[PDB]
């Protein structure tokens, strides 16, 4: 029973370094997106030489 | 008479010889099992602890 309390405790505490993880990589994905324009610009640019001949 | 009751004093001081050598090695079983089995238990505890941490630490694998 206690090592079963200790293994209820440590798995909260990856859970919790989970959410902390996925909120950041979440946070991170609205900053590359926020930013890198660009790379919006160009990558319409580019494409345009291969839709046509 | 003599014969049956001082064969009779023999025979059981004997028999109380071989009965008390049985209590004091079946008391060297008891307390070496003792040793044995709480050792034994003490060491198994440890597997316990250590098959749940390696399946925590499998987890946050």
């Amino acid at each position: 029973l206690e090592v079963e309390a200790k293994l209820a405790e440590g798995r909260k505490k990856i859970e919790v370094e989970l959410q902390e993880a996925l909120g950041s990589l979440e946070q991170q994905k609205e900053d590359t997106i926020k930013s890198l324009d660009s790379q919006i610009s160009a990558l319409s640019d580019d494409i345009v030489k291969k839709v046509l001949p | 008479t003599i014969r049956n009751s001082e064969e009779l004093r023999g025979k059981a001081i004997e028999q109380l010889e071989k009965a008390r050598a049985r209590l004091k090695k079946v008391e060297m079983d008891a307390d070496q099992f003792r040793v044995n089995g709480y050792s034994e238990i003490e060491r198994e505890k440890m597997n316990l602890i250590n098959s749940t941490y390696k399946t925590l630490e499998q987890f946050e694998n």
